[PDB]
């Protein structure tokens, strides 16, 4: 999987 | 632990995430395969996890591909302009060898001189003999030292180098053989790399 944008600091 | 299966390294941050295929298991930094600062996918719009499925090029075409420069079944693809398939550290390390677009490394397009240079070199690393004349090796870069290997078969022994962007040179992608190599570099990037395997299964 892959971490969305939305949840990057 | 997350490993980059193209660099070996271990450093996933915000700007460049180790992400890995939901179908094939490969792990990889986004910034190694031209998968980074895109929007997040239309599927992903829906769920409210904090993650989104990801798949690499070769499972979205539904293959399980061979490499054209090399014998391995392992690491991550890129599809070439016939529609044949480049592992991404081959076409990074193979001289000749491009991307047509630098920021998504898609497509490669491989030309009648790589595929002269096929079986041209014994690659003295094969741990299968069947396979040593196939695809095509690089040499080591250390002065005029003419021992040569499968771009994935140096990796597997820790021999790949990249210089660092502050180096400017033009080609970072390097490799030296076993008995020119950096002791300590190398390692690290057969300690990753074992991590790697024991990761996927
Ligand atoms: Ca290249
Ligand atoms: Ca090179
Ligand atoms: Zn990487
Ligand atoms: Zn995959
Ligand atoms: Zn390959
Ligand atoms: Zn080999
Ligand atoms: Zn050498």
């Amino acid at each position: 999987a892959r971490t969305k944008q939305t949840a990057r600091k | 632990i997350l490993i980059c299966c193209v660099c070996l390294g271990d450093n996933s941050e915000d700007a460049d995430e180790i992400i890995q295929c939901d179908n094939c298991g490969v792990t990889v930094h986004e910034g190694c395969y031209g998968v980074d600062g895109e929007s997040d996918s239309i599927m992903s719009s829906a769920s409210e996890n904090s993650t989104e499925p990801w798949f690499c090029d070769a499972c979205k075409n539904g293959v399980s591909p061979s490499c054209e420069l090399c014998p391995s079944q392992d690491g991550i693809f890129k599809e070439t302009d016939a529609g044949r398939w480049v592992h991404v550290v081959c076409a990074l390390y193979v001289p000749g060898v491009a991307f047509g677009d630098i920021d998504k490394l898609r497509p490669v397009t491989l030309t009648e001189m790589n595929y002269s240079k096929y079986g041209a070199k014994e690659c003295s690393l094969c741990e299968d003999t069947r396979f040593a004349r196939t695809g095509v090796c690089i040499s080591c870069d250390a002065g005029m030292c003419r021992s040569f290997f499968h771009v994935t078969c140096a990796q597997r022994e820790g021999l790949l180098s990249e210089a660092a962007a502050e180096e400017d040179i033009a080609d970072p992608f390097f490799a030296y053989c076993k008995q020119h190599a950096d002791r300590f570099d190398r390692k690290w990037k057969r300690k990753n790399y074992l991590a790697l395997q024991s990761y996927c299964k």
